[PDB]
């Protein structure tokens, strides 16, 4: 004798439907918006005559019923646990279930993995036909149930100015069954009050909203400051279930559909120098069949000490013909996907939560892909000996000095650009020969796409 | 009228030596049908690269070693030893694809016939060109 | 200039020498064409590539007219010329077909500002009618053998159709027996013909159109679909078996098809609801199948 | 280095790209409601395979641009010219654009074309497959941009009482173009402050609406007090775009539609001889396939001084 | 791997050494497939389930290409191909035809990392594009003998379409004398080749590739619609009778498609605004019919 | 039906000539239908996204084809 | 035809492995398809069970080949069951998909070899695929 309020609901993930322990469950924060549930199909089969005195009669039959629908919304809420000092983010299991389709494993380099300095998912590893496979527990109240064998179907995340960052969770379930006796004890796998206090230590502004575009074609980075967005992650999953009409089915099994990581951004106009109004200009004059743009949302802004971040990076992006938004300020809408560079390569894009981002941490996460492996800022080019110019018929073995002195990537390739004086081969002997007065200058770039640029501009005479 | 070939992708089995030979034979159509004779290979000799890459600058994997099989008959053989395998084999990409671990990209090759003598001209010719496969194998 | 728009548009049925304006009228459809001999003389002097086509004849017109029942029955006429025989308000289906040839009539298809489409020895060689739960419309189909364009004509402002018939809903019997759960009754009569080509050597460098006609049949038809229904088990009222001989009528407030004696063939289809599917015709002894026209009272 | 609002927005009507002057091209004074812009097409091409460790990935190709779209609300505000004396309203090239596919003429006889007495509209000489063929400039503070070889698609008139006399041009052009450089001075081109005393002098209210009615066939003139109402001209243009595989495509030519001359009319139920009563129990009780009526529809009301009206 | 999609494609036509990059493509269809001899062979010893199939041919392979019109014009090379005689810009329908065997080709698909199909002894069979309130686009409909697969192949860098050429409303004259109320003009050209199998008994356990063929006919056609329009009472010029001989244009401002003398045959249909409907051919003696291509500016 | 998918250029795995005999099975968890030599012809068609289409049969003397029918766990 | 190297091979938990190759040499110029077999002289193959193909790969087991009947070019490739324990042990715990007996166990390829039948070592390998282990019931 009890009336249930959803207030008291309280959401546990788990990957197992028995030995839930720790490692298997956790509670999810979910808010006002969470909805759960499962629809019947029905059928009416009516007698249509025509004479007079006709039949006026219906019939009822259950016939199936349909995949279990559910959603909530999280906060992101990055931070490090006490127990491995890595960081991680609380909903992690939903993080993985959409990333990958393998056993989850933080310490490998697909799907959700973690590190000591940022939480990482990456889709390299999503081309499975039934991803990681949940189970979502429902507790209102006193009352117990579970949605069985659910699979993430996408993760909405909207970027709204003046508010938090938030996520808001979508997927489908063969079957919601009640449960009577309770599966495990919910103070015991329920977050605790310490944890709770570490992660409201750590909070996502959607208003500190950095944006970083730039045309790989043309290598123009642009400054768009943001006015509110949008993006998905979408898996397009349907469930399959079997037609029999003499008794009533639940769906069977599932099949996912294609992976689609698209987006919207709406700015306003910037008559400044490479500004909204300039890429729209840009892609409304090129009107090109396909877009090659490196698109780095960075959630939470960029600091120099630390701070909270959620960071979507698309390396191939496709950007659609902006159009504009006649408001009571001119603005516009930048509307992307993130396109993989082969149909079977996954690494159409990836994502970093961490509650301890440096300006160059996400600096090396964009251009590296990991928080944690450095990444090469700045580069000059040296000479064999600190010598500043070259005579006919004289070789010149450059050499190069790089920062940070801990950079994982320290190569760099060799080119010459300007004047045609001389040639280098792959480890930079350069070399020259007679008749050759001009000056001619040398480069070089670094392996891992950092975008560091080494120029030396060396005098070649005729000699003496 | 037709169309060539010269696009031709070779697959290398690790641990074992690889061997191809290209016969070059002279043709022609005329009143009587096509008639073919071995193209005599006198001062002909061949040499092939592996890069990594395309673009200026790419790293040598490794290179062919090149041999005239027979000369009446038109043959020439051109192949790598097995230590060249096994270089190449660490030099490869570490990327697999799936339904087939086993093979991995390893760079592209060209191959190049010249005739260099004092009254000959100094003319090349590149015959091919494509990318170089690799199928590890465990054993060895 | 001046268009043609089907919606204003009169059809007058030219019969006796009096025109029979077919009002009520929900859609009719024709067109008219030529027939071309066109060869392509080919030869080892000429691989020519022109070919030597001559316009020599008229490809006979297939009009078709869907009208509404109406209170003063001139919709019977149709029945009338296509070869039943009259008593009172009663149309009969003859034994033997009377005469070779069918009736011939010309028809107007009339628009404003005096043009017209001029359609000559027609005879109807179709009409059927589905009684539903939805308003019955027959179908009529009639045949045309010359076509041409005229600039005055006959306009019908007499003889026209009435008011529409109010619905009612259509019941088959079997004697006084009713047939339950009816869905649709569907009638279908013809008159078979057939043009007799005579295009000869002396129509030579001229347009030919046909002009004569035989009758190859007549007949009476009607497919009735029931929902499978028994009111026993091993029913004999009720089943799927043949039956030779049966008096049989589809009924209305407005019209009756009468079989005197019927052959029955039953079709059963094991869709979402069980439905029969009858086929009747009339026997080979049979009495004439009646048509009754009821306007108003029966 | 700027932010551009809408509030700031010009609009000038042209008919030559190149050679501005008075004769071409004048500001068309608008309101809140102005929207411009363009879309463009896309396409997702998607592996559906059936298998385990299935493909999946997508991608995206830009194939077409649609065709520009802009809207605008206007006053209509007749009034004369000190240079003609021939009265004429401000947006009259978008009149004619409306109206007819020739040249504009106000000194003829079909089209938008003026006189000493009234400004005039008639459709007399609208069978073109094209137009009048306008180029709409939109001036938002200080960058220029313009829609090129527009064409005025449609003309909503609201009749909302107690409320002003207003119009609504739809239409749609080919591509939209952004002009770095300053096409014409909007100061000169811009109407100046006489003409704009000379405008604001004379402004049509719905509200003074009054209705002619008439029953050609019956002649009967009915006595109908409206209550609120709206009439469209439409000409239903259908912008034609090329479908090529390798390179985005914008539209290249127009064809016009069907002219339609709609309206709506709503008014109480009056029981006084020849009112609304009367002219609903005689429409259905006659029930015509056609009908013959007169209808004139008088914007700003009738009166023995002179007063504004369309 | 690599997958292959059409929009990412390039279609390449190799003639006379040159290749024929054909850029503004709006579509193209082909499909690639095997000819097989299955015979089973149950004798009253065994009763076999199992056939005896093998492949011994290629069927031969139908590709249609959709291409929009373009300023440099390179889509007449089509009629040229065809048979069409060239004079300038305008190409001639031959009074007969040239020669016994079509005019051969070869025509690349290709495709993203050097994946290609290669079609060889091509014929255009169909060009016919329709004059219309959309844009125009003649669709070629080619047939192949060969279909292979190769690494290398031709592509057209310099040989390209241009930009399309913008709408422009067509109309049809007879001399300078407009045809009013033109709906739709549709023109149709064709080489109805036919393949020559020789497959003998020296291609046993060999596939047989078709290689030769020789032209049935040519013609050219044109099926125009308009609405049927009258401005008199028995008005002669517009009506349905069958014209002999009679000058007619279909004329756009990028192309013109003439018949120096026609047989038009006229077929009327009475649906919601009345329509007739066109049937034009070249006479026996007509002259041959022109098609200019305009680029700009005539 | 499959996609037309090409590894190597040049490939002789996956291409479109015929195939007098090849073993095949289209296997399932539950069902496996096995052909021990088969007779595979190919159809190429230029849609949207390539597709090859197979038409497999038996050989002349090839052994019967197999139906294995799995409840559960194989 | 085209290559069919790749096949895959499920031995049996605590059962002893043994593999009968007939090699055979198919000619399909006559249209009976020649049956001749190749004859088995200076040849040796060599076969090595090793889990995964990345490199420094630990030996699972490794193939004993026996030569039998040279003439009609038969030929055997074997384990003892103490090798088919030994790679049962370090089998993964994951089972197949089709089969929820069967685990992988590693990769595995047997190489040709002739030793200067003319000078030369023509060695290549002859098939390929993946080991798996079939857990049984019986001990």
């Amino acid at each position: 004798m009890s009336l249930q309020l959803l207030r008291n609901t309280r959401i546990f993930v788990s990957t197992v439907k028995t030995g839930h322990n720790k490692t298997n469950t956790q509670e999810i924060l979910v808010q006002d918006d969470i909805s759960w549930g499962q629809d019947s199909n029905s059928t009416d089969i009516t007698v249509n005559e025509a004479g007079p005195r006709p039949t006026r009669g219906s019939k009822r039959f259950n016939d199936s019923l349909n995949a279990a629908e559910w959603s909530f919304s999280t906060y992101i809420l990055p931070y490090k646990d006490k127990n491995t000092s890595k960081q991680i983010v609380p909903d992690y299991m939903l993080w993985h279930a959409l990333s990958s389709g393998r056993a989850i494993n933080l310490e490998g380099t697909t799907g959700a993995h973690n590190n000591a300095t940022n939480f990482m998912v990456n889709f390299k590893d999503n081309s499975y036909h039934e991803l990681a496979m949940l189970h979502i527990y429902i507790l209102t109240d006193k009352t117990w149930s579970y949605i069985d064998s659910c699979q993430i179907n996408q993760a909405e995340v909207n970027v709204d100015i003046e508010d938090i960052g938030r996520v808001t969770w979508s997927g489908n379930g063969n079957q919601l069954i009640p449960l009577d006796e309770q599966p495990f004890d919910p103070d015991q796998i329920g977050i605790d009050d310490e944890t709770y206090m570490t992660i409201q230590g750590s909070y996502i502004k959607n208003k500190l909203t950095i944006l970083k575009i730039k045309d790989m074609d043309t290598n123009k980075s642009y400054d768009i400051p943001i006015t509110g967005g949008t993006f998905t992650i979408n898996n397009n999953i349907t469930y399959l279930t079997p037609n029999v009409m003499s008794r009533v089915t639940i769906p069977i099994g599932s099949f996912t559909g294609a992976f689609e990581l698209t987006g919207s951004l709406t700015a306003y106009l910037n008559d400044k120098s490479l500004g909204s109004m300039e890429l729209y200009k840009d892609l409304i004059k090129t009107l090109k069949v396909v877009n090659r743009f490196e698109i780095a949302l960075v959630l939470g802004g960029e600091y120099d000490d630390e701070r909270p971040a959620a960071i979507l990076v698309a390396k191939q992006a496709h950007v659609n013909i902006p159009t504009i938004e006649t408001d009571d300020v001119l603005g516009t809408s930048v509307e992307f996907k993130a396109i993989p560079s082969d149909l079977d390569a996954g690494d159409e894009g990836y994502l970093g939560f961490s509650s301890k981002y440096t300006r160059t941490t996400i600096n090396n996460l964009i251009v590296n892909g990991d928080g944690a492996t450095d990444a090469v800022t700045a580069i000059t080019v040296k000479s064999a000996g600190n010598v500043t110019t070259l005579n006919r018929s004289a070789t010149l073995q450059m050499s190069v000095e790089v920062t940070p002195s801990s950079a994982r990537n320290k190569e760099v390739t060799w080119a010459i650009t300007a004047g045609d004086a001389a040639t280098i081969n792959a480890t930079g002997l350069l070399r020259a020969d007679a008749s050759k007065t001009g000056a001619v200058t040398v480069e070089a770039t670094a392996k891992d796409g950092s975008g560091v640029k080494g120029t030396k501009v060396i005098t070649v005479t005729a000699g003496g | 009228m037709s169309t060539e070939n010269r696009v031709i992708d070779l697959v290398v089995d690790e641990n074992v030596p690889y061997g191809l030979l290209m016969q070059f034979m002279d043709v022609d159509d005329s009143v009587y049908p096509s008639t073919s004779k071995p193209v005599d290979l006198t001062d002909f000799s061949l040499r092939g690269s592996i890069k990594s890459s395309l673009e200026d600058g790419a790293e040598t994997v490794a290179s062919f070693t090149t041999a005239i099989v027979d000369a009446a008959q038109g043959v020439a053989s051109i192949s790598l030893p097995v230590s060249a395998v096994t270089t190449i084999a660490s030099k490869a990409s570490k990327e697999r694809d799936r339904y087939n671990p086993r093979q991995r990209l390893a760079g592209y090759y060209d191959v190049i016939i010249t005739r260099t003598a004092v009254g000959s001209a100094a003319s090349s010719f590149r015959i091919m060109e494509g990318k170089v496969y690799i199928s590890d194998g465990v054993t060895q | 200039m001046f268009y043609s728009l089907m919606r204003e548009s009169k059809i007058v049925i030219e019969y006796d020498g009096r025109g029979y304006h077919f009002d009520a009228l929900s859609n009719y459809d024709a067109s008219t064409s030529f027939q071309e001999f066109k060869t392509l003389r080919r030869t080892i002097h000429n691989r020519t590539n022109y070919a030597d086509s001559i316009i020599n004849a008229q490809d006979p017109s297939s009009i078709s007219l869907a009208i509404n029942f109406s209170t003063t029955l001139i919709e019977s006429n149709f029945f009338d010329w296509m070869g039943f025989t009259r008593e009172g308000n009663s149309l009969f289906l003859p034994r033997n077909t009377p005469n070779i040839e069918p009736i011939m009539f010309n028809m107007y298809i009339i628009n404003h500002n005096n043009s017209c489409i001029y359609f000559e020895n027609c005879y109807v060689s179709t009409v059927d009618f589905s009684l539903d739960k939805s308003i019955p419309i027959l179908n009529v189909g009639i045949e045309s053998g010359k076509f041409s364009e005229v600039s005055t004509f006959r306009d019908g402002y007499t003889i026209t159709q009435g008011e529409v018939l109010p619905y009612s809903a259509p019941a088959v019997y079997t004697n006084s027996s009713p047939l339950p759960a009816l869905i649709s009754a569907s009638m279908s009569f013809q008159q078979q013909c057939s043009w007799r080509e005579d295009r000869n050597i002396f129509d030579i460098n001229k347009i030919y159109t046909n002009k004569r006609a035989y009758v190859n049949e007549m007949n009476a038809s009607a497919t009735l679909a029931f929902y499978y229904v028994k009111r026993l088990v091993g029913d004999k009222f009720l089943n799927l078996d043949p039956e030779t001989r049966t008096p049989l009528i589809i009924k209305n407030k407005y019209v009756s098809i009468t079989f005197p004696l019927a052959r029955i063939s039953k079709r059963l289809n094991f869709s979402d609801l069980y439905q029969v599917e009858y086929d009747v015709i009339p026997t080979a002894d049979s009495d004439p199948v009646e048509i009754n026209f009821f306007g108003e009272r029966k």
